[PDB]
């Protein structure tokens, strides 16, 4: 009949006049199941939000000139805009993100077409103003050029880059990848005009902090 | 039911003038490495 | 397993504490604050120096009083402990002893020398000692110029108390000045900064006075 | 320009005609932030659903006789009936639960009252029928008696016990804790009549498996 | 002036039926390995 404390993750329990616990006869608390009824690895559940997901496809046609914008992605708000995405449910609690980013631009061009899209990365405080930047210089950014011919995929890794130490989930704070027309495509006839572009993203180095009520926004850095 | 598999378009087929308009595809279910079968039993089917 | 934790001995650590037994008030300083399964207590110094340390914080001076002096007559100017500034952080302590800097700033349209002298005892030591301030530690200040002169601690009371306004032992001093060189509109501004202060004993946090 | 494969958790990506990846100049991918802007441990997020939560309080008065039921908890459906609970968001994806259980029955009795409630545990296939069981024998179950006087808390640990290997989240499959009146309470006057009972639960040995669409149910064992 | 660069045809573009008629090209000036800059100085331009 003494003081018993109990602590799990955030919550904690300080009890007085405790009673010794009970357990069923011959208990076995080993978590894993052997033999296995599931082939998956038991670390799946926490790992799951890291899964790579289709993101914001766009359609790039003839008519669009240079400097035009094919598609747009707001980076940090991109992985859970809806309830459908895997990282949503667990991001609907914790209010901050230290996470790094992995985005793989998928593209398919029918052989015999020529032109280029550029996949760049613009952080938020940069993204605030397009009007300042010369177009010819966008290659200063972390980026990858994509040739129509002989490029299936463009793999670019983005480390966390932002002013404040931690960034708010529900906002745009990480900025986002914007895909621009480096040169117009050239189509011989007959060919399908629209060349579909799908930005197939991912996420790595998962982090969350600073609990909040499920639906409510909270200010942190400002 | 063993569950759905869905096949959708990320990027539409891009066809050339020297290239076909649409392609024909095929699904195949190969049984796994470790797959056991159990407790043999008759069925009502004939010839199989 | 990983998530859960249990008692019953260490419930002290998980934050259950009897306030009725505090030991000494300073014994609470040693107390290890409670922590759950996930918290990381780590002391992270962003700056090399510490702004929290007593030595550093009162290094920054603070402005007490401004007055123009058009008359060669000796000026009585009394120094209270700081109010309405970061100096008011010193309001936690009664007893204080240490030497203190005085930064006076001379502004003279017409060229004028001005003199500074400090006396811990007031105007009256029981006799009028203000007859001439030359012998009491005068330090002469050139026109349009300023100096850092610091006053040593001379007091018949080993510990000054911050709170009280009583002129005898309470204040941190009383400041004397006079202009020379037949001038007017000689304007001064005076700054008081402590040096290696020693603060003794705490007090509760003082009320803000709206009514004064 | 070769074959590049990419695999994270469940998803995987098989690319042809790949391009070597890019990264910003002098990248540092170390996840943690030193110095720290957050005192929490970075393992918080996956651990979070294990946090102990208030569960289904009940009110036990004079009038209720013996064998009466104070409060009822359906074990596995208990930790996420609403969106508010911490384990909900991450259980709204994975369809199976191997998890073990930790439940601490909280109770407070004004000194000078006498009586007992019993905290038992009934698995589902047992729970199907109350009518079969003699009351005097419920102590065969894993349980803890609770005396009115001199018991602050009752700590009982329940290992996973169920027919099928894995159990469905959204259902009652684990059964549940039911709290019964072992003897009527006896109140002198004046005293507050109602003695409030709150079952303060928790969870341990977290597990999830078998992905499903977010809102849809799926059969597994039956 | 830093001097002309001229781009002329050795062999005309040969286009196929499945191939584009004309291609779009881009020049880029990358600064060299050893290139120093000297003696900083203001200019009348704004925002650059």
């Amino acid at each position: 009949d003494r003081v018993a404390a109990s602590t799990t993750t955030n919550a904690g329990n300080l009890v007085q006049a405790s009673v010794a616990p009970t357990m069923p006869v011959k208990p076995d608390f080993k978590n894993t199941d052997d033999f296995l009824s599931m082939s998956y690895r038991s670390t799946t559940a926490p790992t799951n939000p890291t899964k790579m997901v289709h993101l914001a496809h766009g359609t790039w046609t003839t008519n669009q000139h240079r400097q035009a914008l094919v598609a747009s992605i707001t980076l940090l708000q991109a992985f859970w805009p809806n309830q459908d995405f895997p990282a949503w449910g667990q991001s609907r609690y914790f209010a901050a993100v230290r996470c790094g980013f992995h985005i793989q631009v998928q593209l398919n061009v029918n052989i015999g077409s020529a032109g280029c899209l550029i996949a760049a990365y613009m952080p938020k405080t940069a993204h605030d103003h397009m009007n300042t930047y010369t177009f010819g210089s966008y290659t200063n950014l972390p980026h990858v050029l994509m040739n129509a011919a002989t490029t299936s995929q463009a793999d670019l890794y983005i480390p966390y880059v932002f002013n404040h130490n931690y960034a708010r989930t529900d906002s745009d704070d990480l900025g986002g990848i914007y895909i621009w027309v480096w040169s117009a495509l050239t189509v011989p006839s007959g060919s399908p005009t629209t060349v579909d572009v799908t930005i197939f993203g991912s996420l790595l180095d998962l982090d969350f902090q600073c609990p909040r009520p499920p639906g409510a926004d909270t200010v942190i850095y400002t | 039911s063993l569950g759905h598999l869905r096949i959708d378009v990320l990027n539409r087929l891009t066809y050339n003038s020297s290239s076909p308009n649409a392609v024909n595809c095929i699904l195949q279910i190969k049984m796994g490495d470790d797959a056991m079968f159990m407790v043999p039993t008759t069925s009502n089917l004939v010839m199989q | 397993n990983v998530e859960a934790a249990q008692g019953e001995e260490l419930a002290t650590e998980v934050g259950l504490r009897a306030t009725e037994n505090d030991g000494s008030l300073s014994e609470q300083l040693n107390m290890s604050q409670p922590m759950f399964l996930n918290f990381k207590k780590h002391k992270v110094n962003i700056y090399a120096a510490t702004h929290t340390k007593v030595d550093h914080i009162f290094g920054r001076a603070w402005a007490v009083g401004v007055f123009n002096t058009e008359t060669a007559a000796i000026q009585k100017f009394d120094l209270h402990f700081p109010t309405s500034t970061h100096g008011a952080l010193s309001r936690f302590f009664c007893h204080w002893t240490g030497e203190l800097n005085i930064h006076i700033l001379n502004v003279s349209t017409t060229n004028a020398f001005l003199k500074v002298a400090h006396t811990w005892f007031g105007t009256d030591s029981g006799i009028a000692r203000t007859a001439t301030l030359e012998s009491n530690g005068t330090m002469i200040i050139p026109p349009n110029e300023q100096m850092t002169l610091c006053v040593p601690y001379y007091s018949e009371v080993p510990l000054r108390c911050v709170k009280g306004s009583d002129r005898n032992s309470a204040g941190l001093g009383s400041l004397f000045t006079q202009a020379v060189g037949r001038t007017i509109s000689n304007r001064v501004q005076i700054f008081v900064s402590f040096r290696c202060p020693n603060f003794f004993f705490p007090l509760p946090a003082p009320r803000e006075a709206t009514s004064a």
